[PDB]
């Protein structure tokens, strides 16, 4: 029978085993996604006005144990400052990676030959790459390049299993000095790629979902 | 402020001429390092008379200091970009020719003027992009782990251009001033 040949019986292991890493939301960002969803988080975007990373973002990154590492592409030259460096992180802070063209070239090399790419970050490869962080997307640039960026990050997740966290500034930034350029200005393709988009607005800091 | 305590980009609102002179004096007299000041300004407004009174060129301990101060008048963002190229050349060459420590203080006054001029000669988009590229470049330059040569950037602004800062202490405006925009999106700190 066709019925017999197509019967599929799965071991329970399949449902709790995974080749991918998932983002652990700090309690500052819980109660936004359901349980299952927060168990399947692979791409997270945060919009926040601060130049330096908010507390939530900092907690999203130091999720490091044992041999695990996070690659931080530090376009803003904040995370990799001498006094800010952490043991759980590898840093890309380079004049070859502060525009979207160089960024895309770097990530393409990371996918093709992670060794060659990570040598650019001064890295011993006795570590699992747990996630990649890019701060700050608002300094990049348009849609074709961002589609390309999203596609490469997605391939990186497929191949290496890392989660992806990115940050951008709110619309205020895009207004420009004295409004001469006139809740973030990223292409909807990129944004549609996200699993969870967080928006931090502030007297006090609230984190809403979009 | 001492060089080793400087952030990658620091805003200094309305420094008095005497305090600027004192800053230069104490930083460029430091021993066992070669400290240089590149003073980039839109007006040629280095307080030379005051500097000569507070740091007389006839005293021997000051000759070194005058040797290591560089003056440039810079009218727009394109020229600032070119100066940044020259500084990167100096730094890169120093690191290469080293493989004694060089410490560069880049001090820029009148950046809002340079921006305004630039965005009369081209689009607001172009000038924002040039400003962005220059400042992000300066941050990466200042952030280099290399010990043999380093740079730190100070931006002078009149305090009236930074009301958002003073308000946070604790008017209707038509967008951020350049100083406020940099304070929010490009500078590590602001020093009174």
């Amino acid at each position: 029978m066709e019925v017999l040949k197509n019967i599929r019986i799965y071991p329970l292991s399949n449902f709790i085993t995974s080749t991918k890493n998932y983002i652990n939301l700090p309690n500052e960002l819980r109660n936004l996604i359901s349980e299952e969803q927060e168990s399947k988080l692979g791409f997270l975007h945060i919009i926040e006005s601060d130049f330096k990373p908010s507390v939530a973002l900092q907690k999203l990154v130091n999720c490091t144990t044992g041999d695990e590492k996070i690659l931080i592409i530090d376009i803003v030259s904040i995370w990799s400052q001498q006094k800010q460096r952490q043991h759980g992180a590898i840093y890309m802070n380079s004049l070859s990676c502060i525009n979207i063209t160089g960024l895309i070239v770097f990530l393409e090399l990371l996918y093709d030959s992670p060794m060659d790419a990570l040598r650019r970050c001064q890295v011993n490869f006795n570590f699992q790459l747990r996630g990649i962080v890019i701060d700050n997307l608002s300094f990049l640039n348009n849609l074709s390049k961002f589609e390309k960026l999203f596609k490469i990050l997605r391939k990186l997740r497929e191949f290496l299993g890392c989660w992806i966290i990115t940050k951008s500034f709110p619309t205020d930034f895009y207004n420009g000095i004295e409004n001469t350029l006139v809740p973030t200005k990223l292409p909807d393709s990129y944004m549609k790629g996200m699993d969870l988009i967080i928006y931090r607005e502030v007297g006090r800091p609230q984190y809403r979902r979009i | 402020m001492e060089y080793e305590d400087l952030e990658l980009i620091t805003i200094w609102p309305s420094p008095t001429k005497n305090k600027l002179c004192q800053f230069i004096k104490q930083n460029l007299s430091k021993e066992h390092v070669v400290t240089q000041l590149f003073f980039i300004d839109a007006t040629s407004s280095f307080p030379l008379s005051q500097f000569q009174k507070l740091v007389p060129p006839t005293l021997p301990e000051n000759v070194r200091i005058y040797e290591n101060i560089r003056i440039n008048t810079c009218l727009d963002l394109e020229e600032l970009s070119a100066i940044t190229v020259k500084l990167l050349q100096i730094l890169s060459m120093n690191k290469i020719n080293a493989q004694e420590p060089l410490k560069i203080i880049l001090y820029i006054n009148g950046l809002e003027v340079m921006f305004r001029n630039s965005q009369f000669k081209s689009s607001p988009q172009r000038s924002h992009e040039l400003l962005r590229d220059t400042l992000l470049k300066l941050r990466v330059m200042g952030n280099d782990e290399n010990e043999n040569a380093s740079i730190r950037t100070l931006l002078e602004f009149p305090k009236e251009q930074l009301l958002d800062y003073y308000l946070k202490k604790n008017r209707i405006k038509n967008g951020d001033s350049l100083a406020e925009y940099i304070w929010k999106y490009y500078a590590d700190s602001l020093f009174e």
